[PDB]
């Protein structure tokens, strides 16, 4: 019965992933509000799509600098596999195009904001709500690694909260469909597994590696390898000396010692029992997987949400006027988009 | 303490991603 709606899942993800949704709306179809967010190539906006009154968030990036960056793959790779995945806790793709300029994805307005918000202004979050948390990841990753996927972005920034206190996934900029290996030197310095911090080659293990980096983080209020320079994070992870805090209790501190495991022999999420070593664990005990599936557990923390349209959960950035060229930039590269 | 290092330190924002 996992195993029943893992093989519907993928045969859901492959007819996507095989023949992938293009240009399913206009910018013009939108009022673009505020912005929630930012990266290399531009901004997540709020929007109102102005036939429903319905707000989404929309993705812009500007073509010209995702080539300048030499990213073109990675952000075909973020469209190809968001507009083909679902599941609960995986933000929703409504609509995706592009113009002469730029890139658009409109996915799910997330109003909660990000946990990385939350979570710096709490200090840090007691075991049960981190649990809570941690158990939505678990089988977020248990859903994309059975199609293939690795993550390889974990952390509170892409980690939105809901209406309802639940986790939505963003932001899929490093995420690759990878049968074998791969070697791209990706992620946050904080969260990067040993492997690929060694140029070794790895699998969809960086992301359990990136599980244990989020457990520790929620729970101490700062993350188990940190320094001003991400060249001395680095030094800190190979040596892998883990220091916990006096409350973290025994059976968090043995998740962690084998979530933030060296040896991908020893490492939790990538043994012979996979992913059921994590949810098996003594720290998941009081876990009921298929409610937190269903989004029947009390969340810990339901966010202040006064009415739609409202974005006091995140962050002000400076606006910046979209300009569409009246040349076409880019075609082919973006072609497939 | 450590959380004291840690809110001193330049990393207590949001962080980037490294990539190729
Ligand atoms: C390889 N790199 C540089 C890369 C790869 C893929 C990309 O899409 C980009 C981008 O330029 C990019 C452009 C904009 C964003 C962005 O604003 N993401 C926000 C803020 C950063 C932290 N992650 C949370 C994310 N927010 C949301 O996605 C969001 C969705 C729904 N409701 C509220 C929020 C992120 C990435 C850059």
């Amino acid at each position: 019965s996992v195993k029943e709606f893992l093989a519907k899942a993928k045969e859901d993800f492959l007819k996507k992933w095989e023949n992938p949704a293009q240009n399913t709306a206009h910018l013009d179809q939108f009022e673009r509000i505020k912005t929630l967010g930012t990266g290399s190539f531009g901004r997540v906006m709020l929007v109102k799509h102005m036939e429903t009154g319905n707000h989404y968030a929309m993705k812009i990036l500007d073509k010209q600098k995702v080539v300048k960056l030499k990213q073109i793959e990675h952000t075909l790779n973020e469209k190809r596999i968001l507009q083909a995945v679902n599941f609960p806790f995986l933000v929703k793709l409504e609509f995706s195009f592009k113009d002469n300029s730029n890139l658009y994805m409109v996915m799910e307005y997330v109003p909660g904001g990000e946990m990385f918000s939350h979570l710096r202004r709490i200090g840090r979050f007691s075991e049960p709500h981190a649990r809570f948390y941690a158990a939505q990841i678990v089988l977020t990753f248990e859903y994309l690694h059975s199609l293939d996927l690795i993550y390889r972005d974990l952390k509170p920034e892409n980690l939105l909260i809901d209406q309802q206190g639940y986790i939505q996934v963003t932001d899929f900029g490093f995420a690759k469909r990878v049968k074998g290996r791969t070697w791209t030197l990706c992620g946050t310095p904080e969260y990067l597994a040993p492997e690929i911090i060694l140029s070794k080659g790895y699998n969809k293990a960086v992301d359990w590696w990136a599980l244990g980096v989020l457990i520790y983080e929620m729970a101490a209020g700062y993350p188990p390898f940190f320094a001003d320079q991400p060249i001395q994070i680095y030094e800190k992870i190979v040596s892998g000396k883990v220091r916990f805090p006096s409350h973290f209790s025994s059976d968090l501190k043995d998740l962690l010692r084998n979530l933030l495991q060296v040896d991908l022999t020893k490492r939790f999420g990538n043994l012979k029992n996979g992913v059921n070593d994590i949810k098996n664990h003594k720290w998941f005990a009081t876990t009921d997987w298929i409610a937190i599936y269903q989004r029947k557990v009390e969340a810990p923390f339901i966010p202040k949400f006064k009415g739609p349209g409202d974005t006091s959960n995140f962050d002000d950035y400076e606006e910046e006027e979209i300009r569409v060229s009246i040349n076409e930039k880019c075609g082919k590269e973006f072609s497939e988009f | 303490t450590t959380y004291a290092d840690f809110i001193a330190s330049g990393r207590t924002g949001r962080r980037n991603a490294i990539h190729d």
